[PDB]
């Protein structure tokens, strides 16, 4: 949901050590530009994402 | 029928591995598979103390 | 997560660190020595005295 000037937090995962995609909302495509980081556990109990 | 419920495995995680410590009160039997195409499947009777990695 | 790190030996002064993990929140841990003591394994021989 959009309001007018407020700001959206989406939530996102990946396998990229440095993320880069264009983040398509509704008509216009912004760019999300990062660096992400290992993860504190070996194994897990869900499958993958 | 009431069967019995064998003691908590001890866990220990690694890089890629799984680690079993497995106490057991009487034989037990511990059965693996992958959930691959090969499942690689281990059916086992562990009767004492024994680590399974 | 093993974290080593080395701590001089004297007492009252506080030792403060923190613990970076990479895409986490800093962890601080503090250690303030109070009493450090040196007890020798002591073997009694004889008395004397007047």
């Amino acid at each position: 949901e959009l309001t007018e000037q407020g700001s959206a937090t989406i939530h996102f995962s990946t396998a990229n050590i440095h993320p880069e995609f264009r983040l398509q909302i509704c008509t216009s495509y912004v760019t999300c530009k990062g660096d992400c980081h290992p993860p504190k556990d070996h194994i897990v109990t869900h499958p993958q994402y | 029928c009431t069967v019995p419920l064998a003691p908590e495995p001890m866990i220990t995680f690694g890089f890629r591995s799984v680690s079993l410590k497995l106490h057991p009160k009487n034989p037990t039997y511990l059965i693996t598979r992958q959930l691959a195409d090969e499942p690689h499947y281990t059916h086992e009777l562990i009767s004492e103390p024994a680590v399974r990695n | 997560y093993e974290h080593a790190t080395t701590m001089p030996s004297q007492a009252g002064i506080s030792y403060n660190t923190i613990v970076n993990r990479a895409g986490y929140a800093p962890l601080p841990i503090s250690i303030t020595p109070t009493k450090i003591k040196l007890i020798p394994t002591v073997n009694l021989e004889y008395v004397t005295c007047h």
